[PDB]
């Protein structure tokens, strides 16, 4: 069929690996965010609660990344760790460049470029 | 662990009509045979007195977990559907029973397992010290 | 929530706005259809289908000899003999539906002209032998053979030069000039198979050779051989070949061998295996000993890859001719053939059309011609023109199963 | 089982280059003629929409002041061949301070062509006609995707190649004049076309020894057409 | 002369053109009823006032008794000698019987059914026709009610099929002058629920030749030899009659790709398909018979059934566009009482994926929902509820607009 | 069937993968553009706002420089990648040679970039079609339209997206041989061209103009309805 | 390749029985 | 299941009793019903209860009776069934577990199936084909509606498709009251509390709860029923399991 690596197109179909990635994240954790005057809030659901886990983590679903921005996450832990470290690296590099905090917009475009690059070259799965 | 012996013990002291049928007997070569024999055995049991039906192994035809895309998978699924229909369907029959015995039953189709169709679920675990003591004394 | 319509509401619903002629209408249609039923029953049929002759033909023979014919004769069921004991008057017979009996001759028949292996008449009671009968000539095989000349000429096949040459070499030349082969020292083949894509042009060539054949031609229905009773297909096969051998210079033609059989498989319990027997009865009868002679057989099919390899043995099927799509001169010639019987504008060139149908067989070109005629009909015209064919080509060849019609040759300029 | 450029056949026939050979079949026709006075070249335009800009789509491009090319087949690959031709010509002029013969230009182009799998991709899918005037006089060469040289006196490429080849064979002779060759080629192009010939479907090119410039004809094609 | 037109049409008279509770219709159906009663009265008087009868010529009873009372039917197979033919019975038992007189010895031919005696078993007559009650039943004789007026607008397709099957009959002057053979085979293909059988009904309603209708998975019997023989007899009975037409519906049950496999039953299916394929276009002749063949998926057909020469025109029925929806709505609600509020514009334009049967169901559901609250006139909200609440099973695709 | 690889030739000589990516553009919202005597204008539609999120980050028309414009169809991310690369390229050219970038040069560069993701395996072709509009060569306007295969052309009135064929049909008859002056009449032509929105929300049209002189100009939702009113006023003259 | 196949059937030929002859010959 | 029984009654019984009503209002009578939902929710109760109050001739082709050995006869059984339904004029045909026939039409070749498809096409033709039937109704029942062939779901053959959702709180309490009639309940047992202790109950297992409490009473040789018995029955009937691996769970964040 057309369900091998992401490079091939279907005759009328879109990319399918991307469809599978879209559907997969459906059954991950639950998070949401709301704007507010003079503020904003993020809510996250904790899954898989048990008494014997030591709960030593400062947080599990939220990471203060740069200095003034926090991000949630849903999907696979392995990719999550890589992406968060990479974000922190990008923001710090920009701050070195311009002695000025990142303008809360361009790093999102940078990481999105990193993500879409994986769907262009063969031999790698898209992030989930 | 000793479940077929319990089926035998029931067979010994019963006063009703007994049938034992191996599950894999239902697989056939020609089309439509398996459901026909399921229908026929239930008709046999119904005609007679209060009866008991024993089915040896079911691990073969016991789960869907998917839709049947190729041929000859639909035959298996159709056999299962016929069994479900025959056991609790339009035409209710009274004074009949069914005995089922398999290995671990986590993978069974939940169409079977709803009450009204397979009410009792029973475990036969491994022996412990007390059980082993009894078995040894009895055998010796 | 919701509620259910009550009796009173049903009564009033059939009440407002009924109009003054409601039931007064419907009762009419009612009795209309009823009287239709009655009038059609009062009509049945008549037959007059017994074949009785005019009374003059009956003559007074009805009393004189027809009355004197029921009682004198007997049915005398007919059977065959298999093993004639010689100098020992006991014979053996089989009804081919009954069992085998030991029997003898009757009083008046000489015991000399009773050669073993022929049909005989037999009494119902004592199973005696009474009269001989000629060997059976099968009722269906009599009209099996064409005995007619379809009017298609070698001049009407374009774009198949080589295949026509080979077919001629196999069939005609040994039947008319049988000296070249013995002069040089070769032997003429006796079997040709035809294959190609559907529509290429096979059965047409078969029909063409049946025009200038100057010999017996036999059309064979592939699906007629198989039968409901056991042991019938093989019987008809052997009757076919024997009756063919009776006369000289007869041709045999088959169609869709893949109908009769092209594979052999185990099991098939019950009904299937019968056809197997049938095909075997052909093969061993196709060859063996005693060269058959000037009897030629043709095999034609569209699905060659499903054939039993036992058919391709040297001696059974000797030559295999392939039919291929016509290249370029084939297309111009085919257009010139099918468009010489319609009214057309005299200054149109057909090579242009030959370009615009790259992968097409004779069927598609013929349909293009008729389609151009129809587009000429739609508007009130008497003579078709260039644009007609140019539109019909887009209508037929390309239009079916198109792709990227809107993108077109954007990138191919 | 020809799903590989790097694989032979039980009879020894590469089954990938053949496909590119026939891929030219659905381009657009183009005719070329060599004559003692010069080289003539004609093409069909096959315009798609009246809303197109006619000059955006072309078939004749002048590599140098004394050489020209005609193209059929795929569109994209033609660019990659043409720019290499131009670059090579300029490099040779810079090194040797003269103009090379057309034959060497064809040699360089073909040397680029035959590397579809030689190095360490699909073969190019175009056919080219080269026409120019070297020290030996007028010259014309034909180039196909297998990378094969050939010199032709008169040649037609694209669809209707064999359709026009037979017609062209019967009228050519060596004792020929450029004026008559142009008319003959236009007649052939009229016969093979499916649209009524006019001045917005063709575009000519002529090159002469002493008139190495002016490799076009523009809007005087009307009087060239009307006298047919 | 063959069996001739053998026309199949009740089609008494349709003129109820007032289509309301007017007097014109009442007087017209009054005329119809009284003509029918008049003809019935005539036939009663025809059958009641017969005074003449002898009808035995003092010998007809003689011939009747000379032949046995329970005559049986057998199959002649040869005629070796005059007055001594050879026949056979059902069980395949041949008998060297005699031939008596009073049997026109002209029309007998090997393969023809004959009438035989019991006690002596001689030939005493010839059975004129033998058609099993599986082919005569396929024929139609009462035309279905619809006509072209009910079709919701398919001008291209209607004109196409009319040039196919109807025009060569009424005005066959052009084709000879041009020198063309009219097309004989038509395929109707497309999505389900679009109107493929409506054209079959509408054509059968108004015609002059015999109509035969067959549904796909019916050419099949289990005795290994009945399928192809039944097909052969079908085409024989069609051709001996008038310029008939045959309608095979839901084909894909019969023809699919002709591959090679194990089981014998599937071999039988393939054998039957291939026999039909020969019957349609094989050796010498075809006759004056047209074939219409209808299916809802076409790619899975054997390439040998679809090639031109056998099937000449293919007709695709696409989903309706916004022009046609207004026509469909105007037709299916014509005989409905209806209120001044409703506008069909919103219903037709809001949705973009539905077919004729869907529109009919919307109409009936809305009318019934209006009845639910004890009313006759229909309003806009009823149509809204009808469209949205049911008549829609769903599908998903192209998530969240990857394209912008 | 015989596809599934980007470097194989079908028996009759096609590149089925390029053709498969060709149709992937038609899933996007339509967009058109025309040039005039003084003004060049390009229009987009099918915005279909989801009324619950901001609209300043859903831009579909972007300026590759101060004096050139581009629109696109097809999917999104590839468009962003191409946009960034083109901006970098044109600025670099202005650096290496002081002249501004001609409208043709940047289009040819984009064509080459889209061309070079076709030969090798392991690289999925881009799935967008672009419209380039400029006037930079001595005050003269032009537009160009590119293809996922990698071939560009020069037009005078184009239309891309889901349902461009009908817009074509309209254009080849309604575009006048009259060299169109009175820029407002050109804008009227564009509005009547986008009039065939599949639903005609009235407020689902957006325009962008460039009059040989200044930078980008964007219309605002107050003149669109006055143009609509004038269209109705002209249309009421049927009798 | 699993099997869920089917098949046709041939008839049972044996059906005939003898009957008393009733010839009248003096 | 009040709404469902109202709509069912409407499709089945109304057009038989009052055809002139549909002659008025100018519409055509519906003829198709389909029932779907999760297992054990009451699909076959409606079929039986309809048979009880029908006042018509109730046929019953169910399961896989129509798949036969030889080729062909499996089809003609359908035709003969429908003509038998025409002999007795008003009638209802009730299929069951219909996705055994006509799941979806597959390809040809040595894969999928043919014979069942021939039979299904026969049935398909038989109810919306060339010839129009009248006064014959159908009912079908199935789970997994989404796989059914799409040539049967069109509004020509099937008109109303009805879903049977698992009961909510009120339905659970009411079913508990129906199925605890003949019991002998002590006092001070609050069936609302037991009703709310069973989130997402299938519906057929409320009978299980009742019978199990009964057997607990029987084993001890008593006729009472107390609340502890009901609670323990609740625990026994509701049983599930999870991935004890703890690694399969954690890989998803
Ligand atoms: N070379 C040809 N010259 C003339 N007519 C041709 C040619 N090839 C095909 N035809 C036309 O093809 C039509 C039918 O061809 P034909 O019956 O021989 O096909 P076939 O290959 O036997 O097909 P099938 O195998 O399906 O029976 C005729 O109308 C005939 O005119
Ligand atoms: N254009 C139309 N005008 C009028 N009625 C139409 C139209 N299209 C469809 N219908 C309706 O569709 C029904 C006709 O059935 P149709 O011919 O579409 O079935 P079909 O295509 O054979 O379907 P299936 O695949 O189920 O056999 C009737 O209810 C008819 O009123
Ligand atoms: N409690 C027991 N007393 C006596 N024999 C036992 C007992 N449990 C198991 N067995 C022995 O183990 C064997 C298992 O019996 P069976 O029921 O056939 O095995 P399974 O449980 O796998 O069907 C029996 O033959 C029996 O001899
Ligand atoms: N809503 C309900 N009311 C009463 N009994 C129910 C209900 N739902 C399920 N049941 C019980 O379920 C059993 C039948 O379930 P059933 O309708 O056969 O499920 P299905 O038909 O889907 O197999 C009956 O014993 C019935 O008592
Ligand atoms: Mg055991
Ligand atoms: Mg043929
Ligand atoms: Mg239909
Ligand atoms: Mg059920």
């Amino acid at each position: 069929r057309y369900d091998s690596r992401t490079t091939i197109f279907s005759p009328e179909g879109r990319l399918y690996q991307v469809e599978y990635a879209m559907e997969a994240i459906g059954h991950a954790g639950t998070c949401l965010g709301i704007l507010a005057n003079d503020g904003v809030l993020l809510a996250a659901e904790r899954r898989n609660i048990h008494k014997l886990l030591d709960e030593v983590f400062f947080s599990e679903k939220i990471y203060k990344l740069n200095e003034d921005m926090a991000c949630s996450v849903a999907g696979i832990t392995s990719d999550a760790n890589v992406l968060t470290n990479e974000l922190r690296l990008i923001a710090q590099r920009y701050l070195l460049q311009y002695q000025e905090p990142i303008p809360c917009e361009q790093l999102v475009t940078a990481l999105c470029d990193i993500k879409q690059a994986y769907t262009q070259f063969g031999g790698k799965r898209p992030f989930g | 662990c000793g479940k077929t012996m319990l089926a035998k013990a029931v067979a010994h002291h019963t006063t009703a009509a007994f049938i034992r049928v191996v599950g894999s007997e239902f697989v056939q070569k020609y089309l439509g045979e398996g459901p026909r024999m399921v229908r026929d055995v239930f008709r046999l049991a119904k005609e007679n007195a209060p009866a008991i039906i024993f089915i040896d192994e079911i691990d073969a035809i016991a789960t869907k977990r998917f839709d049947a895309q190729t041929g000859a998978d639909r035959e298996v699924q159709r056999i299962l559907l016929e069994l479900l229909n025959q056991m609790d369907g339009f035409d209710q029959n009274v004074n009949v029973k069914v005995i089922m015995a398999t290995n671990r039953a986590d993978t069974l189709d939940p169409a079977l397992l709803r009450p009204g169709r397979l009410d009792r679920k029973i475990e036969f675990p491994l022996p412990d010290r007390r059980q082993k003591r009894l078995i040894f004394s009895t055998i010796t | 929530p919701i509620r259910a319509l009550d009796e009173g509401d049903i009564a009033l619903l059939k009440t407002y706005g009924q109009s003054t002629y409601s039931r007064q209408i419907k009762q009419v249609e009612d009795d209309i259809q009823q009287l239709l039923k009655k009038i059609n029953e009062l009509t049945g049929i008549k037959e007059s289908d017994t074949g009785l002759a005019p009374p003059a033909l009956w003559d007074l023979a009805a009393d004189k000899q027809t009355l004197q014919s029921e009682q004198p004769l007997q049915v005398a069921r007919c059977t065959k003999i298999i093993n004639a004991d010689s100098e020992d008057p006991k014979y053996i017979i089989n009804v081919k539906q009954f069992a085998k009996f030991v029997v003898d001759l009757s009083d008046q028949v000489a015991p000399t002209d009773i050669e073993e292996g022929m049909r005989v008449g037999v009494d119902r009671n004592k199973y005696q032998i009474h009269i001989p009968l000629p060997p059976k000539i099968d009722p269906t095989v009599t009209m099996m053979q064409v005995e007619e000349k379809p009017d298609v000429t070698y001049s009407d096949v374009g774009g198949c030069k080589e295949q026509i040459e080979k077919l001629r070499e196999v069939v005609e030349t040994p039947l008319l000039h049988p000296e070249r082969f013995v002069n040089l020292g070769i032997e003429p083949p006796k079997g040709v198979l035809l294959f190609g894509p559907p529509g290429t042009g096979k059965t047409l060539c078969a029909r063409a050779v049946a025009n200038r054949t100057d010999a017996c031609f036999i059309r064979v229905i592939g699906s007629e051989l198989v039968q409901k009773y056991v042991g019938e297909g093989a019987r008809m096969v052997r009757e076919l070949f024997e009756m063919a051998r009776t006369k000289k210079a007869c041709l045999i033609f088959f169609d869709e061998i893949d109908a009769i059989g092209g594979a052999r498989f185990d099991d098939g319990a019950g009904g299937d295996n019968e056809v197997q027997r049938t095909m075997l009865e052909l093969i061993n009868q196709l060859d063996g000993f005693d060269p058959r002679g000037n009897i030629k057989v043709l095999m034609a099919t569209n699905r060659p890859d499903t054939l039993d390899p036992a058919l391709m043995r040297p001696g059974r099927l000797d030559r295999k001719i392939e039919f291929s799509l016509p290249d370029l001169e084939g297309r111009t010639h085919i257009f010139k053939i099918h468009a010489r019987s319609m009214s057309v504008e005299r200054d149109i060139r057909f090579e242009l059309l030959a370009r615009l149908c790259p992968n097409s067989t004779g069927a598609e070109i013929r349909s293009v011609c008729t389609e151009a005629g129809m587009f000429a009909i739609r508007a009130r015209r008497k003579i078709a023109t260039e644009k007609d064919f140019l539109e019909a080509v887009n209508k037929v060849i390309k239009s079916y199963a198109k792709f990227s019609a809107t993108p077109r040759y954007m990138t191919y300029n | 089982y020809d799903r590989g450029v790097n694989t032979f056949s039980p009879e020894g026939r590469l089954f990938q280059v053949e496909y590119a050979i026939e891929a030219i079949k659905l381009g657009s026709t183009a005719i070329g003629i060599q004559t003692s006075e010069g080289v003539c070249l004609a093409v069909e335009k096959r315009i798609t929409s009246p809303l197109m800009e006619p000059s955006s789509i072309e078939k004749i491009v002048e590599i140098d002041a004394h050489i020209g090319c005609a193209m059929s087949g795929l569109i994209a690959d033609a660019k990659t061949l043409i720019d290499k031709a131009r670059v090579e010509t300029q490099n040779h002029w810079f090194t040797y301070n003269e103009t090379m013969t057309v034959e060497s230009v064809t040699q360089a182009v073909s040397n680029l062509a035959l590397q579809f799998g030689e190095e360490d991709s699909r073969p190019f899918g175009v056919a080219l006609l080269f026409g120019g005037v070297d020290e030996k006089g007028p010259q014309l060469f034909h180039m196909d995707p297998s990378g094969t040289f050939v010199q032709c006196d008169a040649r037609a490429i694209g669809s209707a190649s064999e359709g026009a080849q037979s017609s062209l064979q019967e009228v050519y002779h060596k004792s020929m004049t450029l004026k008559e060759a142009i008319k003959s080629s236009l007649i052939i192009l009229k016969q093979v076309m499916e649209e009524k010939l006019n001045a917005t479907n063709i575009e000519l090119a002529t090159v002469q020894p002493g008139q190495n410039f002016h490799m076009f004809t523009k809007e005087e094609l009307e009087e060239v057409i009307k006298d047919i | 002369k063959k069996k001739t037109k053998g026309p199949d049409a009740a089609s008494k008279l349709p003129l109820v053109t007032p289509h309301t509770q007017c007097r014109l219709k009442l007087l017209k159906l009054e005329r119809i009823k009284d003509y029918l009663l008049m003809e019935e009265e005539f036939i009663r008087n025809q059958e009641q006032m017969k005074p003449l009868e002898e009808k035995q010529e003092e010998e007809r009873s003689k011939v009747d008794d000379l032949r046995g009372t329970p005559m049986s039917v057998g199959t002649l197979e040869e005629i070796i000698d005059d007055n001594h033919a050879i026949v056979s019975t059902s069980v395949g038992s041949e008998h060297y019987v005699s031939i008596l007189s009073f049997v026109d010895k002209d029309l007998l031919e090997p393969g023809c059914s004959v009438l035989l005696n019991h006690k002596v078993h001689a030939v005493i007559g010839v059975l004129m026709d033998d058609t099993d009650p599986l082919v005569t039943v396929m024929k139609v004789e009462k035309a279905p009610q619809e006509t072209y007026a009910d079709i919701g607008g398919l001008d291209n397709q209607i004109q196409e099929i009319k040039e196919s099957v109807e025009l060569p009959l009424t005005h066959p002057e052009y084709y000879e002058e041009m020198g063309i053979k009219p097309p004989k085979g038509v395929i109707l293909y497309g999505p389900p629920g679009t109107g493929k059988t409506l054209l079959a009904k509408a054509v059968a309603n108004q015609t002059s030749a015999t109509f035969l209708r067959v549904v796909g998975s019916e050419l099949i019997q289990k005795y290994l030899g009945d399928g192809p023989k039944l097909v052969r007899e079908l085409f024989r009975v069609a051709e001996e009659h008038a310029p008939s037409i045959v309608f095979i519906d839901e084909i894909d049950a019969i023809g699919t790709k002709r591959y090679d496999s194990n089981s014998g039953g599937e071999r039988e299916i393939q054998r039957t398909m291939l026999e039909l394929l020969n019957q349609l276009d094989g050796f010498d002749s075809r006759g004056d018979v047209k074939v219409i063949m209808a299916t809802n998926r076409i790619e899975t057909l054997d390439p040998a059934l679809i090639r031109p020469g056998r099937i000449d025109r293919k007709i695709e029925f696409p989903l309706p566009d916004e022009k046609t929806k207004k026509r469909i709505f105007q037709i299916h609600t014509s005989r409905m009482t209806l209120a001044d509020d409703v506008t069909l514009d919103d219903l037709i334009m809001a949705k973009d994926d539905l077919s004729g049967a869907d529109i009919k169901a919307i109409c009936t559901e809305a009318g019934l929902m209006a009845l639910r609250e004890r009313r006759m006139k229909v309003t806009n909200e009823d149509f809204k509820k009808s469209k949205e609440n049911v008549l829609y099973k769903k599908q998903e695709g192209t998530p969240e607009g990857l394209y912008l | 069937s015989y596809d599934r690889a980007i470097t194989v030739f079908s028996p009759d000589g096609h590149l089925f993968q390029v053709e498969y990516a060709q149709e992937a553009v038609k899933k996007g919202s339509t967009a058109v553009g025309v040039r005039g005597r003084d003004i060049v204008v390009l229009g987009v539609e099918k915005k279909s706002v989801a009324k619950l999120q901001d609209e300043r980050t859903v831009r579909k028309i972007c300026a590759l420089d101060d004096n050139v414009c581009m629109a696109f169809a097809g999917l999104t991310a590839d468009a962003r990648i191409v946009i960034n690369r083109a901006r970098v390229e044109c600025q670099s050219h202005r650096l290496t040679v002081e002249d501004p970038v001609t409208v043709e040069y940047i289009t040819r560069y984009i064509a080459s970039l889209k061309q070079r993701y076709t030969q090798s395996n392991g690289r999925r072709p881009f799935g967008i079609s672009a419209l380039i509009v400029g006037f930079d060569f001595d005050g003269t306007p032009r537009l160009y339209q590119t293809d996922p295969s990698g071939t560009y052309h020069a037009w005078k009135a184009n239309a891309i997206g889901r349902g461009a064929k009908s817009v074509r049909e309209f254009l080849e008859k309604n575009y006048t041989d009259e060299a169109i002056e009175t820029d407002d009449l050109t804008i009227k032509l564009v509005i009547k061209a986008l009039l065939e929105v599949v639903q005609s929300g009235g407020k689902n049209i957006e325009l962008a103009v460039m009059r040989r002189d200044q930078s980008l100009k964007i219309l605002n939702p107050e003149e669109i309805e006055k143009y609509v009113a004038e269209i109705e006023k002209e249309k009421e003259e049927n009798e | 390749q699993p099997s869920g196949n089917t098949s046709s059937s041939a008839l049972m030929q044996g059906q005939r029985a003898p009957q008393k002859p009733s010839q009248n010959l003096v | 299941l009040d709404k469902q029984i109202k709509e069912i009654k409407e499709v089945i019984e109304l057009p038989v009793k009052h055809p002139e009503l549909f002659e008025a209002l100018g519409i055509a009578q519906p003829k198709g019903v389909l029932l779907y939902g999760p297992p054990g929710t009451g699909k076959t109760l409606l079929a039986r209860a309809v048979a009880h109050h029908t006042d018509c001739t109730f046929i019953r082709v169910s399961g896989s009776e129509l798949v036969q050995k030889f080729i062909g006869e499996g089809a003609r059984m359908v035709r003969e069934l429908f003509v038998m339904a025409r002999e007795h004029a008003p009638s209802i045909i009730f299929m069951d577990e219909i996705d055994s026939i006509g799941s979806s039409r597959l390809e040809g070749g040595s894969g999928g199936d043919s014979e069942v498809q021939r039979t299904m096409l026969e049935l398909l033709n038989q109810l919306d084909g060339f010839e129009a039937t009248k006064n014959i109704k159908v009912i079908m029942a199935t789970n997994r509606i989404d796989i059914l062939d799409s040539a049967l779901l069109r509004p020509g053959r099937i008109d109303r498709k009805i879903e049977f959702p698992p009961p909510n709180e009120e339905a659970r309490l009411d079913i508990l009251k129906i199925h605890s009639r003949k019991m002998n309940l002590t006092r001070g047992i609050n069936l609302r509390k037991i009703a709310e202790l069973m989130p997402g109950a299938s519906g057929a297992e409320v009978k299980g709860v009742c019978t199990e409490a009964g057997m607990y009473a029987l084993r001890e040789r008593r006729v009472h029923v107390t609340q502890e018995d009901f609670e323990m029955a609740v625990a026994k009937v509701m049983q599930k399991d999870s991935e004890k691996n703890m690694s399969i769970k954690k890989l998803w964040k």
